[PDB]
RNA sequence: CUGAUG
RNA sequence: UAACUAAGCUGUAAAAAGCCCUAGUUAAAAUAAAAUAACCCACGAAAGUGACUCUAAUAAUCCUGACACACGAUAGCUAGGACCCAAACUGGGAUUAGAUACCCCACUAUGCCUAGCCCUAAACCCAAAUAGUUACAUAACAAAACUAUUCGCCAGAGUA
């Protein structure tokens, strides 16, 4: 799907996430998840550049109160 | 204890030494194990031959001087006339793979030598000299 | 036989501006003197093609093929005088001279004008 | 790892010359070889001739 | 009608391809120093590649070079150049056990 | 396997999705026909072969009064029945 | 197997070769 | 009604994508003396060691966090049609449910 | 860079080296040859005793001479570079700067060959 | 742009009157080509030394 | 010969221990194939003998590296089996 | 090492 | 080919024969061949080719096609040169009833360079070239079964 295209970006960048996976549950919501949610309504927001798209998606998971590591 | 199994080269400083000598003055022990006969030439750092053994002086024959025991005493009979001569340390240079190739080295020691170093020098040609055929057409 | 000079200024340098006015250090590390084979085969095939065919531009042509693999055939009997013995250049020479005379073949049935 | 297997075998699609020949064909067997016994050697060669040097000397 | 559909898109999670430890390098035949860290020290055969690790092409790079210096008379065949004895091995060969 | 393509909805990164429309369209037919063979009175037998779920398989042919097969399956069961159980024996209805 | 034709047209080949020998 | 398609592409094993060193929570639902059968959840289970620290901590039921590294070990050998699947995953052991 | 010589001088003196190396560069000159440029790569030991004018050489200067020559004029140049009394090991080689590096792409993931062998049942 | 840069390096080749004093100057600025690799892959050379 | 002496093939002793440095040397010489090479080069081999020999040790090569690698894959099911009687 | 035939 | 040391060296399951103008170490041209790399699979039409450098260079805007043309591993022939080493033949020594064989020693043609011939191989990857397909479908074994355009061959076995 488009959304992998995005999970690959947050998996190149910050890794996995900070909340562990689970798979029991069947409406569990990941960090990744949450980033891809906050990418596609960036880019319905009218904004086209993958920077303007990404870096201020990952400026956004900050309201929620998650952290995020970036691998360097 | 940093110990390294490389050779002291005279390029470097290091200060090593037996019974105050350095590792180019140490005399040599030439080794030439065939598959028949072992023969042992100890000579000097200066290329002077001190002392010569071999299976084929010590009374041996054909088949016996080609075992490792023929070997470990022609190394005792090497060492004795070697510490005659005053030698008490030799770096051991082996020529080919026979069946008397440690028998010597360990004779060498049984008979009254420190050995400081083996070197394994076999001639293996580059492709060069066509060997014999192979036996059981 | 033709006689290329050794200051010719190979094409991969002489369709470029401003070649005349560079010193002699350059035009000779340039020219046809610092060069290998190749670049003599270039300029030959350019000096016949300029002047045999009508439309250089047309390669894939009958008469371009005939005359690009005429410098080939002149250059495997410059190089059998030299090399004797050589079979497999001997080869290529009597098989290019028969790749030669089929395409001559077909110009002589498709365009009697141009194959003459 | 593993030698490389593409291009080595006489094939119909290979279009050159084969590599192996193989003796047996390179099929995975579901049992491994058993050990294979070390053959004896003679022991206590260099103490019997230090026990014959005594008696040869004396 | 459905949108949820799986597009036939390339593989976003392709993992880049590993380099060997000479790609993108230049392999030449002065630097004795390079061409030794790939010769064993007490006999100087040239190591395979299931040792070195080199991608196809510096693997024959580093052949050709080594055979090309041992004979122009900048690396020694016989042996390694004991001043290259300290370098990093680079090398999956271990001797000392 | 080969015969799996047309029940495959795709492959999520090397492992291969079924798809669960055709699942369901199966499982239906596979009910139906399981329950019409229960009702007629028929012999229903459940065979499986894997050492995790026999204790599993057994209870419910057990809770379901059916029979069951998790151990390992003799030569000539099926075919060579009035062999191997006894003189005259009435083969299963149904194997699931 | 297809030896036994070869050993026979090596036979022949040996027997012939021997004939051209002696005359 | 939901298509599968529609749940597949909301599914937490598609917003996981690859499965190498991802965080995952699995429980634990066979003991043997030395090996800890943890179901992560995925397909199948995988079987760690107990650790020497908090060893007996491990119980049946006991949720466990994991590094997923395969999610099924499968491969090919000399001659071989298809894998030879093992019918379980590789993952390590970190940790037990920290919270 | 088109040419290079990577020449093995006899280990002598400073002039003596100044004069083998200009007649060296002269001798390159004549042949109609321009000289690029000339690094002295040092006076290191020899790898191994190379004998060479009925002589015993343990050392030895490296030079390093490119330029750019017609093909014809190097086997004269090696003819000329073997018979001096003061050059232990001449060689003309193609220089190194002239081919292009390529992309060394890195190890690409080869698969086990399949379908070797019929599926017949063993 | 290649003649441009050939017109470059035509200025420091060796000429007849050059050739005093780039044998003099060779002669006393020695070259080394000799740099090691790693297992990660980066260059170290033996300059700082 | 015009190499340098005492550097190629040489390892140094430790405490005087001569037979383990022996076994050192034979590891040396064992791990870069001299000793086969030199067992080999005492009699001649023809090149379609060798051509032959090189094939037998490939494919040899080739099934130890499998079953190796099969039998590092299939370790990990050698555990105790948990599911005994059902 | 060697050692034929029915 | 020289110098020091020793009376032995080589040789095999074991011996004998042979060389003691022999053997070990230190220096050494010429000839022949081209360790590891190579667990690589590239080049060439095939044969064949992997020590290094340089020059020339690997046909066809690409179907098939001879009895025509050009090549063609080893062995062999002619003339000239080289000959470290190996080695047909041969001569000695073993074994054997015999051994004009396997095993050991010495040596020749030959293998090496130039020029000219000879044109044969289990020259086989026993699978023809060119474009394809994975449909129907396992005589057996082996390298799975087949299409379309062609060329070259095959009519019981021995004789041959
Ligand atoms: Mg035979
Ligand atoms: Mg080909
Ligand atoms: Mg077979
Ligand atoms: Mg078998
Ligand atoms: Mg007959
Ligand atoms: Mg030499
Ligand atoms: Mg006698
Ligand atoms: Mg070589
Ligand atoms: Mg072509
Ligand atoms: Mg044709
Ligand atoms: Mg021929
Ligand atoms: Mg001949
Ligand atoms: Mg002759
Ligand atoms: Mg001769
Ligand atoms: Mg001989
Ligand atoms: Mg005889
Ligand atoms: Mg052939
Ligand atoms: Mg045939
Ligand atoms: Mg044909
Ligand atoms: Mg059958
Ligand atoms: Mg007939
Ligand atoms: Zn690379």
């Amino acid at each position: 799907y488009h959304e992998d295209r995005i999970r690959a970006k947050f998996y190149s960048a910050y890794g996995s996430g900070p909340k562990a996976f689970d798979l029991f549950n069947p409406n569990f919501k990941s960090t990744c998840q949450r980033f891809v949610e906050k990418y596609i309504e960036l880019q319905r927001l009218g904004e086209t550049d993958e920077e303007k798209l990404f870096v201020e998606a990952g400026k956004a998971l900050l309201a929620e109160g998650v952290t995020l590591r970036r691998v360097g | 204890s940093s110990f390294s199994i490389y050779p002291p080269i005279p390029g470097q400083e290091n200060s090593l030494r037996w019974a105050g000598k350095k590792f180019e003055e140490i005399p040599i022990a030439h080794i030439k194990a065939s598959y028949n006969n072992t023969q042992i030439q100890v000579v000097s750092a200066a290329h002077q031959p001190l002392a010569h053994a071999s299976c084929g002086t010590e009374g041996f024959r054909n088949a016996k001087k080609g075992t490792g025991i023929a070997a470990q005493t022609a190394g005792i009979a090497a060492a004795a006339k070697a510490t005659g001569k005053g030698v008490t340390h030799v770096r051991v240079v082996v020529k080919g793979l026979g069946p008397g190739r440690l028998s010597a080295i360990k004779g060498l020691t049984m008979g009254g030598l420190e050995v400081i170093s083996i070197t394994d020098n076999t001639p293996i040609p580059h492709n060069g000299c066509r060997p014999r055929k192979a036996r059981r057409l | 036989q033709d006689d290329p000079p050794p200051s010719m200024l190979l094409l991969d340098y002489q369709n470029v501006p401003g070649i005349h006015k560079v010193d002699d250090v350059v035009k000779r590390l340039l020219s046809l003197e610092m060069a290998n084979q190749k670049e003599k085969l270039k300029i030959k095939k350019m000096q016949l093609m300029n002047k045999v065919l009508e439309n250089p531009e047309d390669t894939s042509s009958l008469e371009a093929r005939i005359v690009a693999l005429t410098v080939k055939i002149r250059n495997y009997e410059e190089h059998m005088q030299k090399h004797r013995k050589d079979k497999a250049h001997k080869r290529f020479l009597l098989m290019s001279i028969d790749q030669r005379k089929k395409m001559l073949k077909n110009l002589r049935e498709t365009n009697y004008a141009v194959f003459e | 790892a593993t030698p490389s297997l593409r291009g080595r075998l006489a094939r119909l699609g290979n279009p050159r010359r084969p590599i192996l020949k193989p003796n047996k064909p390179l099929i995975l067997a579901n049992h491994v070889g058993e050990r294979r016994r070390e053959k004896g050697e003679a022991t206590c060669i260099t103490e019997m001739s230090v026990m014959m040097a005594c008696w040869k000397q004396n | 009608s459905n949108e949820d559909l799986p597009v036939p898109m390339e593989n976003p999670y392709k993992e880049p391809l590993k380099k060997c430890i000479l790609c993108e390098k230049h392999v030449d035949y002065k630097n004795v120093q390079l061409l030794s860290q790939f010769i064993s020290p007490f006999t100087g055969c040239i190591y395979g590649r299931h040792i070195t690790g080199l991608c196809g092409k510096k693997q024959k790079e580093i052949t050709k070079a080594i055979k090309r210096a041992q004979i122009l008379g900048f690396m020694p065949v016989t042996y390694k150049d004991p001043a290259y004895l300290k370098d990093p091995k680079v090398c999956n060969i271990k001797y000392r056990e | 396997h080969r015969f799996m393509e047309p029940y495959l909805f795709g492959s999520r990164l090397g492992q291969d999705i079924i798809d669960l429309e055709q699942t369901a369209a199966h499982l239906q037919l596979a009910l139906n026909f399981t329950a019409h063979v229960a009702y007629r009175e028929g012999i229903i037998l459940f065979v499986s072969r894997h050492r995790q779920f026999a204790h599993l398989i057994e209870t419910t042919a057990r809770d379901c009064g059916e029979y069951a097969h998790t151990r390992y399956f003799k030569g000539g069961l099926l075919t060579n029945a009035p062999l191997l159980l006894g003189p005259g024996v009435r083969l299963p209805d149904l194997i699931i | 197997k297809n030896i036994l034709k070869i050993r026979r047209r090596k036979m022949n080949h040996h027997k012939y070769r021997k004939l051209v020998k002696r005359t | 009604v939901e298509s599968f398609a529609s749940m597949l592409r909301h599914s937490p094993l598609t917003q996981m994508g690859p499965a190498k060193n991802k965080l995952v929570i699995g429980q634990i639902f066979h003991i043997v003396e030395d090996d800890l059968y943890i179901d992560f959840g995925g397909k199948f289970h995988c079987v760690c060691k107990r650790p020497e620290v908090d060893g007996e901590k491990y119980q049946k039921g006991t949720r466990v966090r994991l590094r997923l590294l395969d999610l099924e070990l499968t491969s090919r050998f000399l001659g071989a049609t298809t894998d030879t699947t093992i019918l379980e995953a590789d993952a390590v052991l970190l940790g037990l449910q920290e919270s | 860079p088109r040419y290079e010589l990577a020449l093995i001088l006899k280990a002598m003196q400073r002039p003596e080296t100044a004069a083998a190396l200009k007649r060296t560069l002269e001798a390159l000159m004549d042949r109609g040859a321009v000289v690029r440029n000339l690094e002295n790569l040092g006076e290191r030991m020899l790898p191994y005793k190379i004998s060479a004018h009925n002589q015993r050489h343990s050392r030895g200067g490296y030079f390093l001479v490119d330029f750019y020559a017609p093909a014809t004029t190097v086997e004269s140049m090696m003819e000329h570079l073997s018979r001096d009394i003061d050059v232990i090991r001449p060689n003309i080689v193609k220089h190194p700067l002239t081919q292009e590096v390529k992309e060394c792409e890195g190890i690409v993931p080869v698969p086990l060959e399949e379908k070797l062998y019929s599926t017949k049942k063993r | 742009q290649e003649v441009l840069q050939l017109q470059e390096e035509a200025k420091t080749f060796i000429t007849r009157e050059n050739l005093e004093a780039r044998v003099e100057e060779a002669l006393d600025s020695p070259k080394s080509y000799n740099w090691a690799i790693t297992r990660e892959g980066l260059v170290v050379r033996p300059q700082q030394k | 010969a015009n190499h340098l002496k005492f550097i190629a093939r040489t390892v140094m002793v430790q405490e005087g221990n001569v037979e383990g440095a022996y076994r050192t040397l034979n590891r040396i010489l064992t791990m870069d194939g001299l000793i086969e090479d030199i067992k080999r080069r005492r009699y001649y081999e023809k090149p379609c003998r060798r051509r032959q020999r090189e094939s037998y040790e490939t494919c040899r090569r080739i099934y130890n590296m499998e079953m190796a690698r099969k039998i590092n894959f299939l370790m990990r099911k050698n555990r105790a089996d948990p599911w005994q009687g059902c």
